[PDB]
């Protein structure tokens, strides 16, 4: 049984309990960003298990720091420690050389500290993918994307979760990098209500969070009067 | 073969449950709980004339006020009792007061989960204890008689059986339990009890019994003690 | 001062196939004598030994420890230790203690195991080496014992006239040092015996 | 450091480890002790005879101090690290306390050692049992018993190793306040004991005493045979 | 990782602890090794391995190992493993001398060894050692000893004993031939011989083929030296000749 | 943390198989010779090069750990870049102390040592090489072999890696006590073409000498010279 | 099978079967139920008792003057999160003198119970809480679980049947918000009983409930004290 | 033996019975699940690393995606094989040659960074616990004495220098194209080295290329610091290619 642990390949050179572990994102519901001429948006089509939780209960988007937005699929347990680490980082970063940690600094770190826990049977690996997102006027919009390996990368779209391929051909159809955060939300929500199974699994949350020139480089979420908007632009628009 | 820690598919470690099954293995201990005082009694279990009955010790002294009865594998008793011992002293030396049943049983029960093998020091516990406990006293809220098993679960009871005929015993002790019935009456009680489920013939050196009183402390029956009650029964 | 609170002295000396190391004999705390026997040279090996002045309780444990590491190196290496590689072991053993010193300062004098070549040397508290092609000396007498044997060691001596050199550079150096005397030990080391005398002298 | 947990409960509430180590016990050669009325005696078996062996290495018969001894059955190794535990925790007591350790507390102490090794990881159990005996300050005579489990008892008689069943069995047909009167019988009650299992009798039986204040004597080949004659003859009538 | 550990330090279901059975069957096939006490000394003989003729010969000897002063050993099993533990044993009596300002007792250096041998086999989960050691010295409490230790950590003291391969053998041969208090150095050498020359069963028995030491005491001083193969060779012939009489 | 249980242990026949099987990986590396002169020492190996691509100067087998000490091998490369960093470091640890360049023998004992914990010690398995050491020192020559097992030997000629035993016997019907140093660099290199494969080059093999002069490698133009006559 | 030994071992499909396992621990409680009104949060707890001559096991117990915890599962290591939470309460109050706002507290029990999840030799915590508290945006319910995960609640069940219990209060949460407490207690109760079978009611042997809002800290009712609550249940 | 097994010595490092390490071998299998393919090869003047980028997916940032990596100002880097342990050892390698500077004086040469990147992967086929990085690393830098230089490393902890080498997918093919260009070139050294690591990749690949589909790497004597060239630079040697 070459699949029980980490620190094991299997005889054509493949690390199984990382695979699994990727396997508990693409069951997870559907994750997207999408980055624009002055940010970066972010949706989660986040299941409801019951309607005796809150609204609000189980986020799935984290301010990382005050210029980074997370937004995860998977495990969310291990999403949350994975935002503590984030977190962590960012913070003493600041601590360290005096000023706001770049966006491709942080992602690289935190997918080095996810790509240890892929080497040994000691530990395993995270049940999670998640995205980083940031604006500044220095280094523009980013939104970069990690996986349960640690591999990372930049990004003008992605998703991530059990519809991914949907949503992706769908965020193929923007020309995104002519179009403000504004116009973006909309397309967001238009692009969840698409993917989602409505048959499989009866009742979501939308769940809207930005980053642009707009909230001035701060990751925010998106208010809820513009939230309310995006909806019902996009269940209109599925008619 | 799996690990210390692992859960079974009902949701039970194994060895927690395993550990519950070594007390069926010990002799029949009795708590009962009167308004005046509690009553600790137990099986001895000699397995050869040769034996020392009086070194057979299955009911202890954990302080003036408290006792305490065990079933189960009986060597592990030993650090439990001692955990007991020394938390009461040190409530005794930080508080000036005595510490209440309830208490001593709730400090040695959070000793029950502490075992495993890749979390803590060079070698800690590597299993649960085999051990069941009757911890029998007097404090403020009056008499009081706590059972105690190896998952660390505790809980007052008006009168308790543990060990291999606790199933029997317990019986017996719906039938005859009341809130109103005397110490001399629970003493009597247990007595008959151990007398339906010892294999052996009871007699005064094959038992222990014990009481606690608001009156009085911790107090082992004597031989001569023992056959007075022994004669009615 | 910590190395005068015991006094004592050593010295060695070379002449032309042979080696002298003497030790004056008193232990004593401050003024007071306790003993008149006391040992400071021991042997490392048949050709070969070492002697220490300074603190008395230094003095056995550097002696003891330095046996120890001796022993594990004979058994270890094929073979009887060489001088210039005792000196280096005792080096190493008190540089260890850098930073808090055996009180001790060593004399080493032998002959090479195998080709019976002369060896003399002295190494400071925390292992400084010294090799001489003379003499060397360590003790509370220090200067005495420099100006006796600055005016009487020769080249070449035989083992006869080297043991009278060595045995005139100590008594009277010795002899103008309160707390070093009680007796004088020499030995004389040569490639086939080894001499060993007590001295006629002052005991106050 | 390796901290694998080693002796685990089975279904049914089993230590196997600890079941284990006393199948060690029970493969050991037989010991015997019998609490007299003021001497207590220990006595065992062989264990390979071999006339080249040197009779004085071999002894599984031990001074933990002045006042207590014992005797043990099963992996001879083990034995030999309980066996300085104890000898160092004797001298604690005394450190500490300035009486000799009743022998009750050094059973206790060699107990709970053997305890702690069947609940630590990384450990095995010790393979041993171990007959203890000696005085009280008050002169009480004692023997007590440990096995590998941490448990222990006292006893008036008892036999740990091979064939302690029926050794056992005869003790308890054979200990009487007669049987122990004097000195010379108790001896000859623990000879008698082990001549009913000692396979060449005997010939290799080796044995002590233990008199109030007199400190532990061994008995010397000619010294045993005295008694093995003594009650060999005595055994025709 | 509990699926790697192989668990050499617990118990199997009869008591036993089946890594050191199994190390004791390694040395069973060493290089046969024994030891014979005599009244004025005590030697070690031991079968070579180390006897392909492109061999260099550097040391004094293949298995014999000079302890401390007083004492010398030998081994067999596995080699690697007898250096460690003649290490050790070098380190201990040192130790003892350091403290005490006296050799370590015989008995008292094995013991030590044999603690540190049974460690092995109760906790830390590693391989024990694959030796056992025959041990020669002279002490001042109990004069000329002979002790032998095992992977288990239990030693004895013998008057004669031998380990390695063949040993069942040796030891008859020896129960049969050994006269306790009577043996001088040279009957125990004469003997010796003897049993080596039956136990080399495969082949010719030959001074390249074997080890002698002996340890004697000389103007209160313990002499410990290995026969050159000149004094071997002597024995061996002597040996044969006895052989020539042994019909008439 | 890492794994604290041994992965070398007793098989039921009293066998060590993972110091067994180490033994095949150095069987199966490439071969090596050593030859011990009446006035020196040489060591020689085949370079198992492919490829004209590679840089045969880039990284040696043939290595220095002193002066007057140095060291070749048959198995796993890379394992044997551990010991000798090992025996380079124990070297100068040695010097420190004792002022002396370590006697060859030395070295090989604590080298020795160091393999013999890697066949014992927690969660790693034995090295894949067999070392051939030379040196000089107390005016003589020295060869050791030392094996995966932590067991050692000193030899006056040997051979290590694939179709050792017939190099071994090659060498037995070809040494003798008295030979020189010169006589027997070609008597090691003839020993390798033996079992070659490929024709040789100077960049194909690697030759390293030990005399009163010290240790060192031959530089590929004097190995090309002793290759003309071979 | 070969995936459901270990906590470090993910299957085929993703999951982590000692985590669900683990989860078993605390479907098998006894049922704990937790709502809330705008003014105050309400746990009530049926005990299970060994024999008839046992008393009932403890299942509220007090964190800080503004939280209080019902458990369901092991019952160790439900003291050893709730000793956490204790701890992580005095702190607040040590360090920054004011309590420790309730979702801060549950964060922390997150990251907390998540750690042993990941590491070899390691096991879930067998427990689910329900958190009850309140603090400056208001009485708070929470739940947690072996999962490490935790949600926020409008109220709440777990343990034996709680299935029952959820869907009472699904059927009347849009009352919970305006109800007085005596009338909040009663839903808490109502669905608690919707757990028993048919034969069984609520005694003052068996319930427990504990009350914390605005006016109140945390407060726990057993034994005689639940009495006033269980009459006109009309 | 002939692919033999024992016990546990297909699932971690421990010997089988011919002596193979499998864990080990299993890693070199691993640096080929990407499905690229790299090549290097250095002249008397320069070192060149080229190595194929994809971008399959329209939605990447196609300027995050590359395999080429600046270890110090001087050394350059091409991974192959799995990206995020590919990424540990760029990090590993760039501490180890940061701390060289520190505490010696100067620049690690690039034989010992690959030395030491090859003896730490070398601990991973020893102990059982974790297992081999499945990547490969190809170093360039210029060397003062030696020129430009090529170095690689593999999950053996094996480590050479090259005239000219490759890994991936294709590593075979290239070296034998490599191989045999070589042996033509006088004093057996290529002279045209960027043209040479370009048409090796294309040939090995059939592909023919543009010039977003392969980036390329460089040092030179004349200018030792690690260079990437951009698209334009790129596409002047495809273009120059092509016309012959
Ligand atoms: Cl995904
Ligand atoms: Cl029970
Ligand atoms: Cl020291
Ligand atoms: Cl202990
Ligand atoms: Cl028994
Ligand atoms: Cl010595
Ligand atoms: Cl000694
Ligand atoms: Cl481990
Ligand atoms: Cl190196
Ligand atoms: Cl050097
Ligand atoms: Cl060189
Ligand atoms: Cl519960
Ligand atoms: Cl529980
Ligand atoms: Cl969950
Ligand atoms: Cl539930
Ligand atoms: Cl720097
Ligand atoms: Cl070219
Ligand atoms: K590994
Ligand atoms: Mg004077
Ligand atoms: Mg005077």
């Amino acid at each position: 049984g070459y699949d029980l642990s980490a620190s094991t390949f299997s005889p054509d050179g493949r690390v199984f309990q990382v695979e699994y572990a990727m396997k508990a994102v693409e069951n997870s519901s559907t994750a997207i960003g999408i980055r624009c001429k002055d940010g970066v948006v972010f949706g989660v089509e986040k299941l409801v298990l019951s309607k005796l939780y809150e609204e609000g209960s189980n986020k799935r988007l984290f301010n990382v720091d005050r210029h980074v937005g997370m937004a995860v699929a998977g495990l969310l347990a291990d999403a949350r420690s994975l935002a503590d680490i984030a977190r962590e980082e960012a913070s003493n970063f600041r601590s360290n050389f005096g000023y706001n940690i770049p966006l491709k600094h942080l992602a690289d770190r935190v997918a080095m500290y996810v790509h240890a826990y892929t080497l040994y049977s000691a530990v395993r690996p995270f049940g999670c993918s998640f995205m980083l997102g940031s604006y500044s006027v220095n280094d523009g919009a980013q939104l970069y994307m990690i996986d349960p390996s640690g591999v990372s990368y930049g990004y003008w779209g992605c998703a991530i979760g059990k519809a991914r391929q949907a949503a992706k051909t769908e965020i193929e159809k923007l020309q995104m990098k002519e179009m403000t955060c504004r116009d973006i939300v909309k397309e967001v929500a238009k692009i969840i209500y698409i993917v989602h199974d409505e048959v499989k699994d009866k009742a979501f949350e939308l769940e809207l969070s930005w980053v642009g020139e707009l909230t001035n480089g701060r990751h925010e979420i998106v208010p809820k009067d513009i939230r309310e908007e995006a909806e019902k632009y996009a269940k209109e628009s599925l008619k | 073969d799996r690990g210390v820690n692992t859960f079974s598919p009902e949701g039970r470690l194994f060895q927690v449950e395993y550990a519950i099954e070594a007390i069926k293995l010990g002799s029949t201990a009795i708590g009962i709980q009167t308004s005046e005082g509690v009553c600790l009694a137990v099986e001895k279990r000699i397995t050869s004339p040769l034996m020392e009955p009086s070194s057979i010790e299955k009911i202890v002294e954990i302080d003036a006020h408290i006792g305490c009865a065990m079933s189960g594998l009986i060597a592990d008793a030993k650090t439990l009792i001692d955990k007991a011992r020394v938390e009461t002293q040190n409530h005794w030396f930080t508080y000036n007061e005595t510490m209440t049943v309830e208490s001593v049983t709730q400090a040695v029960s959070n000793l029950a989960l502490q075992f495993g093998e890749e979390d803590a020091d060079p070698g800690a516990m590597s299993r649960p204890f085999g051990v069941a406990l009757l911890f029998g006293g007097v404090d403020e809220k009056g008499p009081q008689l706590f059972h105690m098993d190896p998952s660390g679960t505790f809980v007052q009871c008006d009168a308790r059986a543990i060990g291999s005929a606790s199933e029997g015993a317990q019986s017996s002790l719906q039938e005859v339990y009341h809130k109103s019935m005397t110490l001399k009456e629970a003493i009597k009680s247990s007595l008959i009890i151990l007398k339906q489920v010892m294999e052996e013939k009871l007699n005064a050196t094959n038992i222990e019994l014990a009481t606690v009183q608001p009156g009085q402390n911790f107090h082992m029956f004597t031989k001569e003690e023992l056959e007075e009650v022994i004669k009615d029964i | 001062s910590i190395m005068s609170y015991n006094g004592g002295a050593v010295m060695a000396m070379k002449g032309k196939n042979c080696v002298a190391i003497a030790a004056d004999r008193r232990f004593g705390i401050q003024a007071q004598m306790v003993t008149t026997d006391f040992q400071k040279i021991f042997p490392m090996g048949d050709r070969l030994y070492i002697g220490l002045a300074g603190l008395a309780t230094d003095v056995q444990t550097v002696a003891q420890r330095l046996k120890f590491r001796l022993n594990l190196y004979e058994l270890k290496e094929g073979r009887q230790i060489k001088p210039y590689t005792l000196m280096s072991m005792v080096a190493n053993l008190l540089y260890e203690k850098r930073f808090g010193p055996y009180y001790t300062e060593p004399v080493i004098a032998g002959l090479d195991p195998k080709t019976f070549k002369p060896f003399i040397c002295s190494l400071d508290l925390i292992g400084c080496p010294m090799v001489t092609d003379d003499f060397v000396v360590s003790g509370t007498c220090a200067e005495q014992m420099y100006g006796m044997c600055e005016s009487l060691w020769e080249p070449n001596m035989d083992p006869d006239h080297l043991f009278e050199t060595i045995s005139q550079a100590m008594l009277n150096a010795v002899d103008r040092d309160a707390v070093s005397g009680m007796g004088v030990i020499v030995h004389i080391i040569e490639k086939d015996k080894i001499t060993t005398r007590t001295l006629k002298a002052r005991m106050d | 450091s390796y901290d694998r947990a080693i002796t685990v409960f089975s279904p049914d509430g089993h230590l196997f480890q600890v079941e284990y180590a006393q199948e060690a016990v029970k493969k050991g050669s037989t010991a015997v002790g019998v609490r007299g009325r003021d001497i207590v005696v220990l006595g065992v078996e062989k264990k390979s005879v071999a006339k080249l062996q040197d009779e004085r290495t071999v002894r599984k018969i031990c001074a933990l101090d002045d006042n207590v001894c014992m005797a043990f059955a099963g992996l001879t190794a083990d034995a030999r690290i309980v066996i300085n535990r104890a000898r160092v925790e004797c001298q604690s007591h005394r450190l500490t306390v300035e009486d000799p350790v009743t022998v009750e507390y050094i059973t206790r102490y060699i107990a709970s050692l053997k305890q702690r090794y069947t609940q630590s990881n990384g450990r095995r159990p010790f393979g041993i049992s171990a007959l203890i005996v000696g005085f009280d300050f008050d002169g009480t005579p004692r023997l007590y018993q440990t096995d590998p489990s941490g448990t222990y008892h006292a006893w008036k008689a008892n036999a740990i190793g091979r064939g302690a069943k029926s050794v056992r069995e005869f003790l308890e047909k054979n200990y009487t306040d007669e049987a122990i009167e004097t000195d010379d019988l108790t001896i000859k009650l623990v000879i008698k004991a082990l001549l009913e299992v000692v396979q060449s009798g005997g010939k290799n039986i080796e044995l002590a005493v233990m008199r109030r204040d007199q400190s532990l004597k061994i008995l010397n080949p000619e010294e045993i045979e005295k008694y093995v004659a003594e009650i060999e003859k005595e055994k025709e009538e | 990782s509990r699926r790697y550990d192989s668990r050499t330090t617990i118990f199997s279901p009869e008591g036993r602890l089946y890594q050191v059975e199994y190390a004791m069957e390694a040395i069973g096939h060493a290089g046969t090794c024994l030891g014979i006490l005599a009244n004025d000394g005590v030697l070690l003989a031991a079968e070579r391995r180390n006897i392909h003729k492109l061999l260099d010969e550097v040391f004094f000897s293949e298995k014999i190992y000079k302890l401390n002063e007083d004492m010398a050993c030998s081994v067999a099993g596995i080699t690697s493993d007898a250096n460690v533990l003649t290490n050790e044993l070098r380190l201990i009596a040192q130790r003892y001398l350091l403290q005490y300002q006296e050799p370590i007792p015989c008995e008292q250096l094995v013991t030590a060894l044999c603690d540190i041998k049974q460690a092995y086999t109760q906790f830390g989960g590693k391989r024990p050692f694959g030796v056992s050691l025959l041990y020669i010295g002279w002490d001042k409490h109990y004069g000329f000893q002979l002790y032998q230790s095992d992977p288990s950590g239990n030693y004895g003291g013998w008057k004669a004993t031998c380990i390695g391969n063949n040993s069942a053998a040796a030891v008859s041969m020896l129960k049969q031939d050994y006269k306790e208090g009577e043996m001088t150095l040279k009957s125990a050498l004469a003997l010796a011989i003897k049993v080596l020359n039956k136990t080399m069963d495969v082949s010719k028995l030959s001074a390249e083929k074997v080890e002698i030491a002996t340890l004697t005491r000389e103007n209160g001083k313990t002499v410990i030296r290995v026969l050159k193969q000149k004094e071997v060779e002597q024995l061996i012939k002597k040996h044969e000749e006895e052989e020539a009489k042994a019909e008439r | 943390r890492g794994y604290s249980f041994s992965l070398t242990t007793f098989s039921p026949s009293g066998k060590l198989v993972q110091i067994e099987y180490a033994l095949a990986a150095v069987a199966g590396g490439a071969p090596s010779v050593g030859i011990k002169a009446a006035n020196g020492v040489v060591l020689a190996t085949e370079k198992k090069q492919k490829s004209i691509l590679y840089d045969e100067r880039s990284v040696h087998k043939v290595e220095p750990i002193t002066k007057h000490i140095g060291l070749v091998y048959s198995g796993m490369g890379p394992d044997y870049r551990v010991l000798v960093h090992r025996a380079r470091k124990l070297a100068q640890q040695y010097y420190l102390v004792y002022q002396e360049p370590i006697p060859t023998a030395q070295l090989v004992q604590r080298v020795a040592s160091v393999m013999q914990e890697y066949t014992q010690s927690g969660g790693v398995r034995p090295f894949g090489v067999s070392l051939l050491i030379c040196g000089w020192n107390e005016g003589r020559p020295y060869l050791f072999q030392s094996d995966p097992s932590g067991a050692y030997f000193a030899w006056k000629a040997t051979a290590m890696g694939k179709n050792y035993v017939n190099g071994k016997t090659f060498l037995e019907k070809r040494y003798n006590e008295d030979l020189e140093l010169e006589d027997a660099i070609h008597t090691a290199i003839l020993t390798l073409k033996e079992s070659f494969e490929g024709q040789m080059t100077e960049d194909n093999i690697e030759v390293g000498i030990c005399n009163e002069a010290g240790f060192r490698r031959l530089t590929p133009t004097e190995v090309k010279d002793y290759l003309a006559a071979i | 099978n070969q995936y459901d030994n270990d906590v470090t071992v993910w299957s085929p499909q993703g999951r982590i079967h000692q985590i669900e396992y683990a989860m078993e621990a605390v479907k098998q409680g006894s049922a704990t139920v937790g709502l809330k009104s705008k003014t105050h949060a309400v746990l009530v707890a049926l005990k299970r008792a060994q024999s008839e001559l046992a008393a009932h096991q403890k299942k509220i117990l007090h964190v800080d003057n503004h939280i209080g915890i019902s458990i369901a599962g092991l019952t160790a290591d439900a003291r050893l999160l709730c000793n956490f939470m204790r701890q992580e309460c005095l702190d607040s109050r040590f360090v920054f003198d004011r309590p420790l706002p309730v979702s801060r507290l549950v964060s922390l029990i997150g990251s907390k119970t998540q750690i042993p999840t990941q590491r070899y030799g390691r096991r879930p915590y067998g427990v689910g809480l329900l958190i009850a508290g309140y603090d400056d945006m208001g009485p708070h319910i929470f739940q947690t679980c072996p999962s490490a995960n935790y949600f926020d609640c409008r109220a709440m069940s777990i343990g034996a049947r709680s299935q029952s219990a959820r869907t009472y209060l699904e059927r009347h949460m849009s009352e919970f918000m305006e109800c007085n407490l005596n009338e909040l207690v009663k839903h808490g109760l109502r669905a608690l009983r919707e757990t028993l079978p048919a034969e069984q009611d609520l005694t003052t042997k068996n319930v427990s409930i504990g009350i914390v809002g605005k006016d109140l800290e945390f407060t726990i009712y057993d034994d005689d004290d639940v009495s006033p609550f269980l009459e006109g249940l009309e | 033996s002939r692919g033999s097994s024992a016990g546990f010595d297909r699932h971690i490092t421990i010997f089988s019975p011919e002596g193979r390490l499998y864990q080990v071998e299993y890693a070199f299998k691993a640096i080929n699940q990407g499905g690229l393919t790299s090549v290097a090869v250095r002249g008397k003047d320069c070192a060149v690393i080229v190595t194929q980028k994809k971008v399959p997916d329209k939605l990447l940032d196609s300027s995050t995606v590359t395999h080429l990596f600046k270890i110090t100002e001087n050394i350059g880097c091409v991974m192959t094989g799995m990206t995020a342990d590919s990424r540990s050892q760029v990090q590993r390698a760039r501490y180890e040659a940061a701390n060289w500077k520190y505490k010696y004086g100067y620049e690690i040469p690039v034989d010992m960074l690959c030395k030491r990147i090859a003896d730490i992967s070398q601990v991973y086929t020893q102990n059982a616990e974790m297992r081999p990085l499945g990547c490969c690393m190809i170093l360039i830098g210029i060397d003062e004495e030696q020129g430009p230089q090529v170095y690689k490393c593999d999950p053996a902890g094996y480590y050479c220098g090259f005239k000219a080498t490759a890994a991936g997918v294709k590593q075979t093919e290239s070296t034998s194209f490599l191989e045999k260009k070589v042996k033509k070139k006088f004093d057996w050294t290529f002279e045209q080295t960027v043209e040479t690591a370009i048409t090796c990749l294309s040939t090995v690949l059939s592909i023919d290329f543009k010039p977003s589909e392969i980036e390329v790497g460089v040092v030179t004597v004349e200018n030792p610091k690690f260079r990437i060239l951009t698209e334009a630079e790129i596409d002047a040697h495809l273009v120059a290619l092509a016309e012959r």
